[PDB]
């Protein structure tokens, strides 16, 4: 028995520090993943792999967020994906959402 | 719905090619200097990477030098540098931009696996590359000069390339150079022209490269674009909060050389302006452009030039591309994915008191799970005033705070999924109680399906924090919703053992019990009748139950029945729920009744009368389970003295059999086998020992001598229960274990004689000791494939949605029942079971439709379609779907995780995936009719002759057993010239061999009386007189076709019948000549001048199963001697033998004639050369090939043939996984289509089927007559549709990034993020489920209106 | 407590739209939005849009109709 959703996380990776040691989360698996692909958890797996423990600012945009108790956000952007959106810019494609 | 003027969600996305310009549309400020140091005192200049003129504000409205130290300032900029105050957050998209003053073109591209610039321009790469380098120059502008345009000239040959031609004539080298070469490229001149070749060219080498320029050439139509945006004249600048600097204690830096890599690419950068405006010669500042181009592949990795390290330090430097990407995808997206929050990893524990929609978790786990609700509700009511008010109310844990606790817990809805679920049943969703533990509490009745145990099954809890996860909770992940298994419409939790017993101890009878006789007016004081024991729980007592039934559409009429019935199910019974009939809870209780009780109780009562029943049976199933005390120890069990007598017997007859080898009559694999048998039939005995011992022995004085009852033995209660009683099992443990297989994998014929409560020896020990070592083994390693198995399902079906409901297909596949063998094994029902009938069925009886076209199969109608004898139906098939890029309900249909309908927005694919994945684990002479019925003779040509044996001349000897109804029981295939003892309309009883033959000879029989004269065939020239030393009676045995004479292989043995005038009789039907054709190594059991009777002896010739075989069927791997089949309908013949071929020359009669094969004859081919075959009969005799009966006879016929032989893979194995899952898998395997004939598209290429099904569907329409290209069903393996991915985003995942990148980069193609898998990349609702009509708007709001 | 939802299925069987809807409804209670019309039973807003589907009085039709209604409450 290892209880851990808050804490503080590593600083080489957004992994968190621990295992089943000190602080257990849990270290989802890709094949969990799998099942709630089985299932209709969609906006679930979303906040999951990524506003959930994932986005290092997007779960204190959650923890300031339920101390107010609202339970609504916005499609936010897995920031790394907007530095993947660089990567192709700095190559022949770019990112230009238009309309 | 209608587009809002709010903007809500940032709709699905495009990507493709853009200007550089846009890049300048993100000129915030151009880096300049990236030393950010006084170059002495570590001074944070500004002016660079890391400034407020060039990107930003410091911090939140705060300006570089510090003259806006006001979080009101906005948009005023310190007049010195241009610092426009606005939040520093914003600077993680701050875009900045570097003028370039140099034409750079792109060596990723160029040394790409896939030479796109090559390709691209049609000038071979080696040449392109010494172009590139700067070694030699291309020819600009030129072109009708001394070389072409798309050619190269050295240094040495360009100055000769002047001396002739100085006159129109230029060509330099490099990116600027091409950059006037893609400023000229004449994209759709050459369109026109490479499809002229591409109807003139005809060779290999030729048109392949033809088929490839043309079509990416139209690619750039495709998207309208203009090679020159590749040559880059301006330099793109990442957020400064995306490339960190810091200082380490001392005074040093701990510094990501991102940073020290922008730095070199700017380094670099203003070196090579600087060397402009310098003017230095060519080769000089184009090393410089090299140079330009390292720094870019320097972001990369380093591209493909050498792994750039760093003065004096071995490090390739910061590779930008694995930091987004990586393995398995991306580090979020795999099993990275980080230990989550609002979570709580532990083992589980029991808790019968656990309500049906409730779960027990930890007090411990609460509080560090439900804290920020506490903080909100305490600043909310007002007994906390600031959230650090709160944190110090729960520092000391105030009762105040638990009660805050408890409102932010009463409904609140929970998630359950435990680490070893691979499966979606381990998914669940509850509702918490208070625990004063550390282990996580479950409802009991579901374990099984989690298959979790108690032993060390830690399950960990995810808190559904939005309401919508809350409402996902309750919607389809309740414990209340997950009723049935997604693989078969069965309430999947059967009470397992030790509820079946409690139940099972209660419903029984006996002939002893006391107050057995009494009246009773309700089962209510029956109930107050046993809690005090004033009479026994079997008693057969007069009690009025109130049975019910919906004789109506709702309304259940009221039917009041006295019963003589047992005490116990009478209780049983204040637990029914009305509706369910007394008779189901009238027997001695059945396991496979049990489940399939609720099942009828789903059926007759509903949903929500079956569950809350489930629920009271768990609590009474604890209950009656104590009052039986069923206990079992030594002094308890039996074991019979006649098991020793049976063993006395079967030691005599084995002493015997060595002592028959010690003479020398039964050899040593003859005693193997002999003695084998006599021990099995010994246990069985044992078991006619042990069995009936222990089911009625017990006799006791009741109204006569002594009636017997069914013995009360715990072991027979198990044992009939169902519960967890295999009589097998018991019976080794009882009775004699028996012979345990040998380390080799076959069998030690020393059974384990002495069983188990007796004593047991080391010898028996040995003997099991394989046993042990095989399972363990075995499990151990199917575990870990049936992993990579779901693997390769998931990789197969992604994207596949059921996204309509009626399309406008007639079409499905035909549903058979398997009627193979000897009974009928899955009936036409079972399949049909939940699905939706394609057309308008009649009965047996003709001209009356029973079913109508569209129409929901249920029970009912099931219970419709049994009524009459139906045998045949259709059903709208998914692989027949008119559905384009999805599936309609009125071609799936209902059999779920629930009964009704399914739903636009279930994402089907993977769903199949989980379902048919799961059981991988679980994987691995003279027949006498023993069926009851009327032997049918179906196309099959008999004959009566001498003695009335009605012998069989035709390969189509389909057996059917057409019975009393009409409906075939059994099937069976009936070899050549074997002897049926009854016709076609004649009824027999089980046990008669009427499908009598010998293996051993396939006897060549005429059809009609006839002399038989040996034409051509002579001692010596084709056959050898092998009249035996047995037999002198007069044969001319055929020697084969390479034992004849060299000359006599060109020689036909011909047999020739003809009568006493010595004309030749005809063959029935045609005007051919009767000369069949004596085989090879054939023993002629005639000579010249014996006349054949109908059917009489001419001659005679002798002669994985799980993972492993269905696994190779997911990749359709073409056998070892792969059984061809007749490719056209018509004559087949010789010609050519044996050069390494032969031809089989397959002339039709109706069709077109060139046909012929190639085919090595070391096969046994059962070509019949005399007859005039169909499309479709096997030539030689092997493993088949998916893939051929694919493009032969048709989708259907291979499909439904496969998904009934792993029918039969299944059926041994004990699973029933879904077939309308296994029909959506087969039609993404042939997700592609190799075009055959020429139209709009390509002549062969394999393209999208449904992309090409609308294609036609507007090629019969408008635009055209018919021009439409016609394809062929082109059958891909599992790791070429994971090789064929529309969404590079996610080939790229698990694959060659490089590859994948360019191959979708060179015409940027756009995927709207319409599917699965890049829903999964950027993280948000799928077009389908709870983001099906959230997506409706979203698409109404993209690329249309 | 609550047993089953497919009474929420006899008025909106879409089984995933339904979270969808009920969920937002939920919100508009949680911020001082609105608040809701059907008491609770210490349910909270989840199991609250729940009762309000099954009965049918609060669904897809209706919410709309209160968005639509709001827009006259602020524009004037």
């Amino acid at each position: 028995m290892h209880a851990r959703s808050t804490g503080s996380y590593s600083l080489v990776t957004q992994q968190p520090l621990g295992g089943k040691a000190q602080f257990g989360g849990q270290r989802f698996g890709e094949m969990e993943v799998w099942a709630l692909e089985a299932y209709g958890a969609a906006y679930t797996l979303q906040e999951m792999l990524t506003v959930k423990s994932d986005d290092v600012n997007g779960r204190t945009k959650m923890y300031k967020n339920i101390v107010d108790g609202n339970h609504q956000m916005e499609p936010g952007m897995p920031e790394s994906f907007n530095v993947l959106l660089k990567e192709i810019r700095s190559l022949g494609i770019n990112i230009e959402l238009e309309d | 719905l209608k587009a809002q003027t709010k903007t809500e969600e940032f709709d699905a996305i495009k990507i493709a090619l853009a200007s550089p310009d846009m890049i300048r549309s993100w000129s915030f400020g151009e880096v300049k200097k990236p030393e950010t140091i006084n170059y002495r005192t570590f001074k944070p200049e500004r002016d660079g990477l890391f400034c407020a003129r060039i990107f930003g504000p410091v911090k939140d409205y705060e300006c570089l030098c510090g003259k806006y130290k006001r979080l009101k300032h906005r948009g005023v900029i310190c007049e010195k540098c241009g610092v426009e105050v606005t939040q520093t957050k914003v600077r993680r998209e701050r875009m900045g931009h570097i003028e370039l003053a140099s034409p750079t073109a792109h060596i990723w591209f160029l040394k790409s696996l896939p030479s796109r610039i090559g390709l691209l321009l049609d000038m071979p790469l080696r040449d392109i590359e010494r172009v590139l380098y700067f070694e030699s120059y291309v020819v600009i502008e030129g072109g009708m000069t001394n070389l072409e345009r798309q050619q190269i000239l050295t240094e040495e040959q360009y100055l000769d390339a002047l001396e002739e031609f100085g006159d129109e004539f230029d060509a330099k080298m490099g990116a600027e150079a091409i950059q006037a070469l893609l400023k000229s490229m004449d994209l759709e001149q050459e369109c026109e022209q490479l499809r002229e070749e591409l109807n003139e060219t005809n060779s290999e080498t030729k048109r392949k490269k033809l088929t490839k320029r043309i079509k990416l050439l139209e690619a750039f139509v495709q998207s309208g674009n203009k090679p020159e945006w590749m040559i880059l004249t301006v330099l793109p600048v990442l957020p400064p909060d995306l490339r960190p600097l810091v200082p380490l204690d001392g005074g040093r830096f701990a510094t990501s050389d991102l940073n020290d890599l922008y730095r070199r690419v700017i380094n670099r950068n203003n070196r090579l302006k600087r060397l402009l405006d310098l003017a230095a010669p060519d080769i000089i500042v184009r090393n410089e452009k090299r140079m330009l181009q390292e720094a870019v592949d320097a972001l990369l990795d380093n591209g493909r030039r050498g792994r750039a390290i760093t003065g004096s330090n071995k490090r390739p430097l910061k590779s930008l591309a694995d930091m987004i990407k990586g393995k398995q995808g991306r580090f979020r997206q795999n099993l990275l994915g980080k230990r989550v929050d609002y979570s709580g990893r532990s083992v589980i524990t029991v808790g019968p008191y656990l309500r049906l929609h409730q779960c027990g978790l930890p007090k411990k786990m609460a509080l560090e799970l439900f804290k920020p609700f506490i903080y909100g509700k305490l600043e909310l009511r007002g007994l906390a005033t600031t959230i650090k008010a709160a944190k110090k109310m729960v520092e000391r844990e105030e009762a105040v705070v638990w009660d805050i606790l408890d409102e932010v817990i009463r409904e609140h809805p929970v998630l359950l999924n435990r680490a070893p679920t691979l499966h979606r049943l381990g998914i669940q969703a509850f509702e918490p109680v208070l625990i004063e533990g550390k282990a996580i509490q479950l409802h009991p009745l579901v374990c099984a399906a989690y298959n979790a145990d108690f032993d060390g099954d830690q399950m960990a809890v995810h808190v559904p924090l939005t309401l919508e996860a809350q409402l996902e909770a309750r919607a389809l992940m309740m414990s209340t919703n997950n009723i049935l298994s997604p693989a078969n419409g069965e309430p999947i939790i059967v009470p397992s053992q030790d509820v079946v017993l409690g139940l099972y101890y209660m419903t029984r009878d006996c002939v002893n019990a006391k107050g057995e006789g009494m009246v009773l007016t309700g089962p209510k004081e029956a109930e107050r009748l046993y809690r005090s024991g004033l009479a026994s729980l079997h008693a057969r007592v007069k009690v009025r139950i109130t049975e019910y039934e919906k004789d109506a559409n709702g309304e259940l009429v009221a039917k009041t029945s006295l019963k003589d019935t047992t005490v116990g199910r009478a209780i049983l019974w204040m637990i029914v729920p009305k509706g369910l009939p007394y008779s189901i809870v009238n027997q001695a209780l059945g396991k496979k009744a049990i489940s399939k009780m609720l099942n009828t109780c789903y059926r007759i009562l509903g949903l929500k009368p079956t569950v809350i029943f489930a629920d009271q049976i768990m609590y009474t199933g604890f209950a009656y389970a104590a009052r039986s005390g069923a206990s079992v120890g030594i002094d308890d069990m039996v074991i019979p003295e006649k098991k020793h007598e049976i063993i006395s017997e079967a030691e005599a007859e084995v002493a015997e059999i060595q002592e028959q080898f010690q003479s020398g009559l039964v050899t040593a694999g003859e005693r193997y086998n002999k003695v084998i048998d006599i021990w099995a039939a010994a246990n069985d005995r044992v078991s006619k020992a042990m069995m009936d011992n222990l089911q009625t022995e017990t006799v006791i004085n009741r109204d006569g001598q002594e009636e017997k009852q069914v013995s009360f033995n715990s072991i027979y209660m198990m044992a009939d229960s169902g519960a967890r009683g295999s009589a097998a099992q018991i019976r080794q443990l009882a009775g004699m274990r028996g012979l345990m297989a040998k380390p080799d994998g076959s069998i030690i014929e020393t059974p384990i004689t002495a069983n188990f409560r007796e004593g047991l020896n080391v010898l028996q020990y040995f003997i099991s000791t394989h046993g042990a070592r095989k399972g363990l083994a075995d499990t151990a390693l199917k575990t870990a494939n049936s992993g990579y198995l779901t693997r390769r399902l998931v990789d197969v079906a992604q994207d596949l949605v059921v996204t309509e409901d009626d399309c406008g297909t007639h079409e499905g596949i035909m549903m058979t029942p398997v009627i193979e063998g000897g009974d009928v094994k899955e009936p036409l029902r079972d399949r049909v079971l939940g699905r939706v009938t394609a057309e308008d069925v009649l009965k047996p009886g003709t001209a009356d439709i029973l079913v109508p076209r569209n129409t929901l199969l249920h029970e009912q109608w099931c219970d419709l379609l049994e009524e009459n004898s139906v045998d045949a139906v259709k059903v709208r098939s998914v692989v027949s779907c008119d559905t384009d890029f999805g599936v309609c309900a009125h071609c799936y249909g209902r059999d779920l995780a629930r009964g009704h309908i399914i739903n636009k927005g279930e994402a089907i694919g993977v769903i199949a995936a989980q379902s048919i994945g799961e059981p991988g684990t679980q994987l691995t002479s003279s027949i006498q009719v023993k069926n009851k019925g009327s032997i049918k003779l179906s196309n099959v040509k008999s004959v009566v002759n001498s003695s009335g044996k009605l012998v069989i001349t035709s390969r189509n000897t389909e057996l059917k057993l057409i019975d009393e109804f009409g409906r075939t029981k059994e099937s069976y295939k009936v070899p050549y010239g074997a002897v049926l003892a009854k016709g076609d309309g004649e009824q027999v009883a089980g046990g008669e061999t009427v499908a009598n033959w010998d293996p051993h000879t396939m006897p060549v029989i005429t059809e009609v009386s006839g002399f038989v004269r040996f034409t051509d065939m002579i001692d010596g020239q084709t056959i050898t007189r092998q009249t035996d030393e047995l037999t002198g009676l007069s044969s001319l045995v055929v020697l084969d076709s390479a034992e004849r004479t060299a000359g006599g292989k060109d020689l036909r043995p011909a047999l020739k019948i003809v009568d006493a005038q010595g004309n030749d009789v005809l063959i029935p039907g045609t005007d051919m000549p009767a000369q069949y054709f004596l085989p090879g190594k054939a023993i002629v059991q005639l000579e010249d001048g014996v006349q054949i009777s109908s059917g009489d002896t001419l001659a005679r010739i002798p002669q994985t199963g799980g993972l492993p075989r269905v696994a190779d069927l997911f990749e359709a791997r073409r056998p070892k001697e792969p059984a061809i089949l007749a490719e056209i309908s018509g004559i087949v013949s010789f010609g050519k033998e044996t050069k390494g071929k032969r031809r089989l020359v397959i002339t039709p009669v109706d069709g077109s004639d060139p046909y012929e094969e190639m085919i090595p004859k070391w096969r046994q081919l059962n070509v019949f050369e005399g007859e005039r075959v169909e499309r479709g009969d096997v030539i030689s005799d092997g493993p088949e090939a998916p893939h051929d009966i694919l493009r032969l006879r048709g989708v259907h016929a291979v499909t439904r043939y496969i998904v009934n032989e792993v029918q039969d893979v299944y059926r041994l194995q004990g699973v029933k996984i879904n077939d309308k899952h296994i029909e959506v898998i087969v039609r993404q395997m042939l997700r592609k289509a190799t075009i055959v004939n020429a139209g709009s598209s390509d002549f062969l290429e394999g393209e999208q089927v449904e992309y090409s099904r609308v294609k036609i569907a507007n090629r019969e329409l408008e635009a055209n007559g018919k021009v439409g290209a016609t394809y062929s069903r082109d059958l891909l393996g599992i790791t070429k549709a994971s090789l064929a991915t529309e969404s590079f985003i996610s080939a790229a995942s698990f694959q060659e990034t490089t590859r994948v990148l360019t191959e979708a980069a060179v015409a940027g193609k756009r995927d709207e993020l319409r599917g699965l898998k890049e829903n999964v990349i950027v993280g948000r609702l799928i077009p389908a489920g709870t983001g099906y009509a959230y997506h409706q708007d979203r698409m109404r709001r993209r690329a249309a209106g | 407590a609550r047993v089953t939802v497919q009474d929420a299925v006899e008025k909106i069987g879409n089984r995933f739209d339904l979270v969808l809807v009920a969920a937002r409804r939920a919100r508009q209670m949680q911020v001082g939005g609105k608040d809701p019309l059907v008491p609770e039973e210490n349910d909270k807003t989840t199991v609250i849009a729940l009762r309000e589907i099954e009965e049918g009085l609060i669904n897809n039709q209706i919410l709309d109709v209160r968005e639509r209604q709001e827009q006259q409450e602020q524009e004037a």
